[PDB]
């Protein structure tokens, strides 16, 4: 419980320069604009076609395993899901030397793809396949999720073993891995700003982490289109933004690193 | 216990 302060952007690119260590902490905002809606309820989605309750949680995967996949299936072959300027800014601000790793709750990829280095997947992560009776992993791209993909052809996918594939990712009702959290709680103790990204309603992980990082006394920034649960509760200062208003961040950045030339 | 849970 503490007061919040709203800063710009602008202002943000100046609490960044100070900084020798920062994390940011994502969550499925920033993907919104490479198009997988937040929401999670609108009807201008896939998240329609599916019942949450069934493809979402561990009981479901048990009923039906057949639903996640499903849903990863429609998403990843009905959309243009593509590396958004959120996610390129990112990626310059680990450049420059500022950012040091992302912690995400995103199963999607995206900060890989757009070249971070230190990405810890707190749920997991769809490119990659677990059998749930002898733990053989196998590992996915993009183009076999897709609904003509051979691996995709008979659902849920099977293995050798006579067991079946289940996605590499963290439900509703399942245990987040020890070790990644301790991985993560380590990157957040040595740091000097964490960026909680893009974040809601929220789970308990990303929560978890934030009062951890006040625990630890640590100095926080929101970027928002909205005040979210930890305004007022546990961040020190509120951006409202789009992530991928962050190129101006960035950029700020980048031409105050072009003090380069010579005199 | 972290479990994954709605906040
Ligand atoms: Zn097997």
């Amino acid at each position: 419980k503490k007061d919040t302060q709203s800063i710009t952007l602008e202002e943000l690119a100046k609490i960044i320069k100070k900084c020798k260590h920062v994390v940011a902490l994502t969550g499925s905002g920033t993907s919104a604009e490479s198009n997988i809606p937040s929401f999670r309820g609108s009807s201008n989605s896939i998240w329609s076609k599916y019942d949450p309750r069934i493809y979402g949680t561990i009981w479901g995967f048990w009923k039906y395993p057949e639903k996640i996949w499903e849903v990863i299936r429609d998403i990843s072959s009905d959309y243009e899901i593509e590396i958004n300027n959120g996610h390129v800014a990112l990626s310059t601000l680990e450049s420059l030397g500022y950012l040091k790793s992302v912690v995400t709750q995103n199963v999607d990829g995206l900060h890989e793809a757009s070249g971070n280095t230190k990405v810890i997947s707190l749920h997991g992560n769809v490119f990659e396949a677990v059998c749930c009776t002898c733990n053989k992993i196998v590992k996915l791209n993009k183009i076999m999720l897709q609904k003509t993909s051979h691996f995709m052809h008979q659902l849920p996918p099977e293995c050798p073993c006579g067991g079946i594939f289940k996605p590499n990712i963290i439900l509703f009702g399942e245990v987040v891995s020890s070790d990644l959290l301790k991985e993560a709680e380590e990157e957040i103790a040595k740091c000097d700003l964490l960026l909680v990204i893009g974040t809601s309603s929220t789970v308990s992980t990303a929560t978890n982490l934030c009062h951890f990082a006040c625990k630890k006394k640590k100095k926080i920034v929101e970027i928002n289109i909205s005040k979210t649960y930890i305004t007022n509760k546990m961040s020190d200062y509120h951006v409202c933004a789009k992530f991928s208003e962050l190129t101006k961040v960035a950029n700020i950045l980048k031409g105050s690193s072009e003090k380069n030339k010579k005199i | 216990t972290a479990r994954k849970s709605t906040g």
